[PDB]
């Protein structure tokens, strides 16, 4: 017999918590909008004690911010800012009359758990 | 009677909901009538399990059935059900369930909570009908109903502490670019309720004030006695008395279509400001809100 599962941070689990859950017994969690579940989504009482509880990835928020900066703007849509998940690409081109600054492929990226790297382009 | 019950319903909910709280806040039953109080409770009873035929399998609130649930909906079900907690039996599920999905479903990554279906009934929302400053306003608006469900589901519900800071981090980061009276008073007193609202913060709120006696915006004005109920709420979190009894004043010299925002948070803080302020000044009337 377990006590209440674990926390995640940025999820929970799926059905409300109860005290004591009995062997064998399951639970699952989801993450926030946005964020992607890494590990196993499901957790058992194993001899009294919870199975190991999922990671959740972090999406990148992409600002009007960081934008003003790297001068990179958006390639398709022209929102101030856009979100992406872990596994999910974006795409820019450069400012206002700007050259690809770094390496020989880096306008099309994946963020993966909060981390993503923008291309640069350098004035002129 | 307009037709979608999922939001009307909680339209006719608010007088009796904020009437009941007023007269147990500042204890003016005797006054009012004592014998009046099991009616309302009972009344208030009705609309909650009316309100339970218009949760969806989410946990989330819509005006219908196959409507997509509304965030501030189901924010102010859950601002609502919280303050009826000693008041009539609220199944924690509902409540706890409807603060999940706001938590799990609703909130971006950076803290913001988002609208994906509007309410159809935009009279409701008050001063929130404006389209500037939308993210901070309806952010702070959801974080406001969040704060009051904390004590009730931080167990039922183990993420929500963390979704509360992360939406306090958005309303910092963005206070200071604030333009309209409305967002920094209801963002306000969301960072003051956390204690979070100080420094330059802390001066813009009361320095956005007209005549240190309200906030205000050119436009309908139930919506300026809906920001000053926040403003009014946030100063009272800060225990700043002092700046208080003009406010007040000028609250209370405003006693409708529209007008359940304005009800809901001029009731609210004129309860909490008599419930907490040393020899407050004398007050309005709740036979209006609260017929037989
Ligand atoms: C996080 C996120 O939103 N990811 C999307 C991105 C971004 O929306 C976008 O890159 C930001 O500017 O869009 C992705 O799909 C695009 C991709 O397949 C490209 C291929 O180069 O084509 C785009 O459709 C174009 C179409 O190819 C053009 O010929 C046409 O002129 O316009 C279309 C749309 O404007 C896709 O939108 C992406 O990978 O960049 C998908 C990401 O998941």
């Amino acid at each position: 017999k377990c006590g209440p599962p674990p926390p995640i941070d940025n999820g929970d689990i799926t059905s409300f918590p109860l005290s004591v859950y009995a062997p064998a017994s399951s639970v699952e969690y989801q993450c926030q909008n946005l964020y992607q579940l890494e590990g196993n989504k499901r957790i058992t009482c194993r001899n009294g004690q919870w199975s190991e509880p999922p990671k959740c990835l972090h999406p990148c928020v992409i600002s009007r911010e960081i934008m003003e900066n790297y001068n990179i703007a958006l390639r398709w849509t022209a929102k101030q800012k856009l979100y992406s998940r872990t596994g999910e690409s974006v795409e820019f081109v450069c400012k206002r009359g700007y050259r690809l600054s770094s390496r020989s492929h880096t306008l099309r990226t994946t963020c993966w758990d909060g981390k993503l790297e923008y291309p640069t382009c350098a004035k002129r | 009677t307009p037709s979608g019950a999922g939001e009307q319903n909680m339209i006719g909910m608010t007088p009796t909901v904020i009437a009941v709280h007023y007269l147990d806040e500042t204890e003016q039953w005797e006054k009012f009538g004592l014998e009046k109080r099991q009616g309302a409770l009972e009344l208030i009873k009705k609309g909650y399990t009316q309100q339970l035929a218009f949760r969806q399998p989410s946990s989330a609130f819509a005006a219908f059935v196959k409507r997509a649930p509304s965030t501030w909906l189901t924010a102010y079900v859950v601002k609502v059900f919280s303050l009826a907690v000693n008041l009539i039996a609220i199944d924690s599920q509902v409540l706890c369930g409807a603060v999940k999905w706001l938590i799990l479903e609703k909130q971006k990554p950076d803290g913001v909570f988002q609208e994906d279906a509007p309410v159809i009934h935009q009279e409701m929302i008050g001063g929130l009908r404006n389209n500037n400053e939308k993210d901070m306003a309806l952010t702070a608006f959801v974080l406001i109903s969040l704060q009051e469900a904390k004590d009730i589901c931080e167990e039922q519900v183990n993420s929500l502490p963390g979704s509360i800071t992360k939406a306090g981090d958005f309303l910092e980061a963005n206070y200071m670019n604030l333009q309209r009276s409305y967002t920094v008073a209801i963002a306000g007193y969301a960072l003051a309720q956390m204690g979070r609202l100080k420094g330059p913060l802390l001066n813009k709120f009361l320095t956005t004030a007209k005549d240190k006696n309200r906030w205000e915006d050119p436009g309908k004005q139930l919506y300026n006695v809906e920001a000053t109920s926040y403003a009014l709420l946030a100063l009272l979190q800060l225990k700043d008395f002092d700046f208080v009894p003009p406010v007040v004043r000028w609250l209370n010299e405003q006693r409708g279509y529209g007008s359940t925002q304005a009800t809901f948070m001029v009731f609210q803080a004129l309860a909490q400001y008599q419930k907490d302020a040393p020899d407050h000044q004398e007050l309005l009337d709740v036979s209006l809100q609260l017929p037989s």
